[PDB]
């Protein structure tokens, strides 16, 4: 896999938008760079909200660094269709387009399976309450004198 | 809360502390019978431990 | 995160605007700076109503520090994306502008987002009503003669 | 917070209408102004009913101080926008002009907002009727003889 | 308030029409002030049917009064927003114009919050029918022979 920095995810996302590639003439400046990435930062602690959001293994550079492109994401593989296509999304508003409706379909899908195996992982369901009786089918528990669930 | 005080003044600034045991010795004990208690429980049987421990 | 300060906040929100960014060759212009930390301003404290509100860590600043500009905005690092977002789209109509649907929709579930965790924290249970028993399985209830919830 | 007059409550509705700014080269006459604050002082007396309608903590300007603008408002922190913003939608026809959707939408979330904790507040609950027993459990009450709860 | 006569009620509504204001660069016609008067004085008239309308406080110009402009309105500062806008509204078909949404919706709030009050007042509950008994409980008047209501 060849995007392997933040910096790759945004020529990503111009390439995508059709702003910037490696066939064109003209090319984005290195200011505008710096702010898809901070906008791709953004993004990405929106999504991870502290731990409680979306879960993909990013990572946050820190401005002890002085740049924050050119760290690895440490995104896997299968999310970085997802993440730079969302940041295709986001970051159009800036040179006045609009994401098409492929660009647009697309970034749904990948949200929607980046968070499919974090929703399977948290579909969790709770003990039985402080309430129940074990039951005197458990002889084992019933010979400790366990005769209602603990909880919480 | 006035009517549970204990001492007549406060701990006004540079007041000086005494250490009472200046010199080691095995103590001697004395109390009224109800000042110190003991709590027993059984260990819970839904413990982690104790899984299959009868 | 390279977005510290309210300026960096209002910059952010000319950019999203098109009003002023580098990618469309335009200064961000003082006079245009001012008005957006007014309009921040007045939008956290509409937001943050005296604690009752969206708690977002935001930091007030006082008539006694002159300049408003330069005071770093206190946010948490998953919030700066949906205030710039919400900035842009309140101050479109001093230029006149019209968000785009994108910002529109970001600034949305941005603030779902910021609400979501003390949503999450304001939901809670009333104690028992104070005429409620106590039942007679509760040993200490029992104990101690409390045949009846406290209340309140 | 940098709002602190009438005057500069029009000043800010007139901003956002983008009719006048500090960066503006034309500006509006100072009768303008006034017929401005005279709109805003009746909007607000319209809001408050004589003390039946929304409480805003609004100062209303005496006869005898000959500028009503200049005046504090008294208006808290969170109240400001939604003022302006109420104010520019009303003062928009003026001008030949229009309130664009953006402003009339954050104008209906600020008066939503406003009122909302007065509700809060005047959602009481009427005491019990002068026919209804006070129960054989009161016990205080029965033995006090006040069998039927207190009419008012 | 500031705005404290017919004229300058007059004066407000052609504002808000555009017909003369300082927003624009046009004085209040004399001849139209005239007919404006006497149109805001016809529909105070039709809203207070003889005292069994809307009650506002409008004193009504006499024959001996040589200028119907001049004359304190004598309504409440509550009132004046929509009686203005009203009058707005309905002296628009002279100069072959119309009053824009937000002059109508405002005349139609400030209509409904003048007859709030008097609605309130006027919901009142009808005596008990001169057929319903007492009952036995009401000692007092079962004594005293009242074991029918009085009704009327």
């Amino acid at each position: 896999m060849q995007i392997k920095t933040k910096g790759d995810l945004v020529r990503a996302a111009l390439r995508k938008l059709g702003v910037a590639s490696d066939a064109t003439l003209t090319d984005v400046e290195p200011q505008s760079m710096q702010d898809a990435v901070d906008d791709l930062e953004a993004m990405m602690a929106e999504w991870y909200q502290d731990g409680k959001g979306i879960i993909t293994g990013y990572v946050f550079s820190d401005d002890e660094n002085p740049p924050a492109e050119g760290d690895d994401h440490g995104l896997r593989s299968s999310a970085v269709s997802a993440v730079f296509h969302n940041l295709a999304c986001r970051i159009a508003p800036d040179y006045a387009l609009e994401a098409t409706a492929k660009i647009i379909a697309t970034a749904k899908y990948g949200k929607e399976l980046l968070y499919k195996q974090t929703a399977i992982s948290r579909a969790k369901r709770a003990p039985y309450p402080s309430r129940m009786p074990t039951g005197s089918g458990n002889s084992f528990a019933n010979l400790n004198e366990w005769h209602y669930f603990p909880g919480e | 809360q006035r009517a549970y005080a204990n001492v007549n003044t406060s701990l006004a600034d540079a007041m000086a502390v005494n250490i009472l045991n200046v010199k080691d010795a095995r103590t001697n004990v004395f109390w009224a019978d109800d000042a110190i208690r003991i709590v027993s429980q059984p260990i819970p049987a839904n413990h982690e431990l104790f899984a299959g421990m009868k």
